[PDB]
């Protein structure tokens, strides 16, 4: 692994990348304010200041990220499980990324393949975390022309445990980074290239998420069609 | 009234581009990645494309190159709008047909005066 | 240089401490006027638009830096030279640093030994942003309790160039550290401890434009009392 | 009026927290680092410190510890007002006689909220 350093430098301008995004916003609004002072009323002036706070909230979002990420890696995050139903804990997961998939004209589907009140003892919001990254990344590295993309998250118990897959038509995934895109800053070189955003994070997070559940996490895809993202947490003691 | 393809992947940046530029009269058309702002430029064209870089699905230097191999398309005036510092960047999208190219974030003041100097030429 | 790794994973939690700190101003007057909208006055308001977008100015530069460091290990820093008289060079840099070195009583000081007009072929943006990270530290690692905190830079010419030094009575640098402060990334381990912001780079993006124009510098201090900073910079051809 | 000691080194947070404070009727003395806060301790007694932690030449640690072992110090009610996330900081602030702990950004209405609440008890 010691082509780890080559990564983290490429990390540093990816942060700055994603960092001013919502910065553009609000100096953008803030602009807008500053100057139409006289022609803006006193009600769009809120719906302005509240895009302003809110878009505030996602950087600072974004930060706490990197400080979870080097939680992990300094070893020290505590996992809280709770016995949650996973159909509902993977419905609020498909919902919340429902705006992010309909822009990229992206079909978000959730399938059980077990009856639907499968309870497991899992952090609520880390394995949710977990559902948006991989739910996420199905959106974000959709084909450019496949007739209807879609992700799909498909739920299932056996096994000793509880079984989520993640799949999606996508670009698919090469051999050599079959193993490798879990490491931490690690990007297919295509995501490079192709300028997509991203930071080569979420899925070393979610990794060291889902086995501090004591749980796995592969991917079987093939580099032209489809991608398939197993996600294993065990049940019993 | 003049017609203008906003293509980012950041709702928020497109609602406040679009309210800058509808601010000045215009009509704004909203595409968030590559590929739906080439689906959109097949059944009109604008007088103005404002185009972000770093998309899923298709970046922007893509679309711009996609834009110079169509005769109808590629001398529609382009505003690449994006997050990337670089000046081989730059250099690169203006080599591909693009008028300015200006960094993210910017003043909304000066990208409406660069817009009403390009739609006025 | 092995240890480079885990350097680069305590910046990742410095980089959102800085980062968070003009973001704090930012969301604060933000929410400030969008709950105060009757009480505040449009002038004021003014006021606090104004700060707004100075503070999203001062974090979109904080990225700057970011950049411009993975563009000198990148290796790619184009250096503008021209005739510059560093007198008033070096007079603007005290006068930037004026209200920073101020806040914390600490004195600043320029004084040249060689008559002032002064001349060298030099980037001006490249060696002002030089003279600002070391008079920074100046004020930044200064004693807890000595009686007047003082950064001075001396200008001379000499050695086939230009020198300047910038000392300061502050908490002084022990030995192992005099030649590794330049690493990227690298803070002594005080600087942890004691919980002084910064984030490891300024240093390492000085030495990198010092030595642009083939220039060198390095550091004589001792650990308790004073610590003095030299750049040389090259004349003839 | 309550006299309140703004302990921070970035000019605009204080100029910031000391707005919301002073809209209070509070009476604001700042303080830019750990030494400049304990100088002005030495002649006068506050009703609540206001304490960042991360400092050039006394942290907020520092100054919490300082506090602890002078008698007319250690009964002075304290804000931690911090960018640092952790556990392990607020529960050591909380242990070095810190009423509260506030992590960066914050919301100013909550820390008013708060500052009043520690005034009145
Ligand atoms: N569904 C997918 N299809 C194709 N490639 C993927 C998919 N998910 C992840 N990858 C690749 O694995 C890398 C690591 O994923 P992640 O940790 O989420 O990083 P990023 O922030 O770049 O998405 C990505 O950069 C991408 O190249
Ligand atoms: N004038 C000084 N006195 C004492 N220590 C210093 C001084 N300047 C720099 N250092 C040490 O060298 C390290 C590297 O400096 P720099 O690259 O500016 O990093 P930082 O962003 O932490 O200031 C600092 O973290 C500090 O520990
Ligand atoms: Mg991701
Ligand atoms: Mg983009
Ligand atoms: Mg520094
Ligand atoms: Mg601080």
């Amino acid at each position: 692994l010691k082509r780890i350093d080559r990564m983290k430098t490429e990390f540093i301008a990816n942060i700055s990348h994603e960092l001013r995004t919502p910065l553009t916003v609000i100096k953008g609004y803030a602009e807008m304010i500053y100057n139409s002072l006289g022609e803006l009323d006193l009600s769009t002036l809120k719906e302005f200041l509240e895009t302003i706070i809110e878009q505030s909230n996602h950087l600072e979002n974004l930060l706490n990220e990197l400080l979870d990420f080097s939680r992990l890696e300094r070893k020290s995050l505590q996992i809280n499980r709770e016995k949650v139903d996973l159909c509902d804990l993977v419905e609020s997961a498909v919902n919340a990324i429902k705006e992010f998939a309909s822009s990229h004209n992206v079909n978000v589907l959730f399938e059980s393949n077990v009856p639907c009140p499968v309870e497991a003892y899992i952090d609520p919001t880390r394995i949710r975390q977990v559902l948006l990254n991989l739910l996420n990344n199905g959106v974000k590295y959709s084909k450019k022309d496949a007739p209807d993309k879609y992700v799909k998250v498909i739920l299932d118990e056996k096994d000793g445990g509880v079984l989520i897959i993640v799949e999606d038509n996508g670009i698919g995934i090469p051999d050599h980074a079959k193993d490798r895109i879990f490491e931490q800053f690690y990007r297919v070189d295509s995501s490079l290239t192709y300028e997509v955003p991203g930071t080569g994070l979420g899925l070393a997070i979610t990794k060291e998420i889902v086995e501090l559940h004591g749980g796995r996490i592969w991917v079987e895809s093939e580099v032209g069609k489809g991608s398939r993202f197993f996600v294993w947490i065990p049940k019993d003691r | 009234s003049k017609k203008v393809l906003l293509v980012d992947d950041s709702a928020p940046i497109r609602k406040m581009v679009s309210f800058v530029l509808k601010k000045e009269g215009y009509e704004v058309i909203e595409a968030e990645n590559g590929q739906i702002a080439l689906e959109k430029l097949s059944e009109f064209t604008p007088d103005l494309i404002v185009l972000d870089i770093m998309m899923p699905v298709m970046d922007g230097f893509t679309v711009l190159k996609k834009l110079q191999e169509k005769e109808e398309w590629k001398r529609i005036p382009v505003i690449v709008l994006t997050a990337k510092g670089g000046e081989e960047d730059e250099s690169l999208a203006l080599s591909l047909g693009a008028r300015k190219v200006m960094r993210k974030p910017f003043s909304p003041s000066q990208f409406i005066e660069e817009v009403k100097h390009l739609l006025n030429e």
